[PDB]
């Protein structure tokens, strides 16, 4: 899973050896919902489902893909 | 094992 790896890795890519057959972009919030910050935490996953805990879940396969801040339309 | 960024 070589995208946006912070297993031992600040936000590269790095074949991670902690996970599964996924890349990440597992973020929410934004403003970290007080005192301003971006929470995404880049967890090398197993799969993402409809039924999950609701979050921003960019949930590619490889090939660097998803990055960390909000995947926004120009 | 993952790291938090902002």
């Amino acid at each position: 899973i070589v995208c946006h790896t912070t297993a031992t890795s600040p936000i590269s890519a790095v074949t991670c050896p902690p996970g599964e057959n996924l890349c990440y972009r597992k973020m929410w919030c934004d403003a970290f919902c007080s005192s301003r910050g971006k929470v995404v935490e880049l967890g090398c996953a197993a799969t993402c489902p409809s039924k999950k805990p609701y979050e921003e879940v960019t949930c590619c396969s490889t090939d660097k893909c998803n990055p960390h801040p909000k995947q926004r339309p120009g | 094992k993952h790291w938090v960024y902002y």
